[PDB]
């Protein structure tokens, strides 16, 4: 999950994140870093990402 | 004013950490569903097409809310 | 009747609320708001007559507002200030 | 027959619409 | 919301419970 958030991967979905780690989705729900995705391609398997730091505007 | 601050008003009402988190979540329940009748509201709002919400709109959210609840 | 709630204080939280969906009221409608607010409040009574964490993600899950108590500890996380969602995962 | 919550537990149910939900009775 | 029962209940009480309670003791001291 962390080599996934690091390069911020749209594959990193709550499906997968398994019911130990969706806690781990709910603390980074609480940071907020995570884009809070509410992503209506697909019920469920919500895709959520970390901003990106490398994205210079 | 605060969402705890509802909590509070939902405890002027209605009368210690289990209780004020079950209060901190009845707040959580009444905001939430304000929300929901104020998007109905525009939602009705959206049928008429003028500028803003008028208040029979919200009006009508309330009685499409009762009537699916 | 000492049931009602201000006018101000309902501007106050949906001022918030126009930010994730901007609803644009007109007076007569704040006036509405804050008279059917009663309404809403007994409704709820009668929805919601005693509070338990089960009890209450039933009745969020009854109300449609949410499906599950994922559901309703993500609106507890978009609805409160940080440290008491938080203080709530400990009570979930 | 003298107690009435027996009686009311069946007027609420046709009283108030079947959406109306009356998964909590209020004390 | 509750009006209509409540009534209901007071008056179904009186035909139901009191009208033949007395009715019945009425008729039995001829």
């Amino acid at each position: 999950l962390m080599k996934r958030l690091i390069e911020h991967d749209l594959n990193l979905t709550l499906n997968d994140f398994s019911s130990k780690t969706i806690p781990i989705y709910r603390l980074l729900l609480r940071a907020n870093i995570i884009t809070v995705i509410e992503g209506s391609t697909n019920p469920g398997t919500k895709y959520i990402k970390l901003i990106d730091f490398n994205e210079t505007s | 004013m605060d969402t705890e601050a509802l909590a509070n008003y939902l405890l002027r009402q209605l009368s210690s950490s289990q209780e004020y988190n079950k209060k901190l979540l009845l707040a959580c329940g009444f905001q939430a569903i304000l929300r929901k009748i104020l998007l109905d509201a525009r939602t009705r709002a959206t049928a008429e097409g003028l500028r803003e919400v008028y208040p029979y709109h919200i009006e009508a959210a309330t009685q499409a809310f009762l009537d699916s609840q | 009747s000492i049931k009602p709630l201000q006018i101000m204080d309902l501007k106050h939280l949906t001022r918030q609320f126009l930010n994730e969906n901007r609803i644009i009221l007109p007076k007569q409608t704040w006036s509405t708001i804050q008279e059917e607010s009663l309404n809403i409040m007994d409704f709820l009574k009668q929805k919601i007559g005693t509070l338990q964490k089960q009890e209450l993600v039933d009745s969020f899950i009854d109300m449609g507002i949410i499906n599950n108590v994922d559901d309703m500890f993500e609106l507890a996380h978009e609805l409160l200030p940080l440290e008491l969602q938080s203080r709530i995962e400990s009570y979930l | 027959p003298w107690e009435f919550r027996k009686v009311i537990q069946a007027e609420y149910r046709e009283r108030l619409p079947r959406n109306y939900e009356l998964k909590h009775w209020k004390k | 919301t509750t009006i209509d029962v409540l009534s209901s209940l007071f008056i179904n009480l009186f035909e139901n419970d009191l009208i033949p309670q007395a009715l019945k003791d009425f008729n039995k001291s001829d």
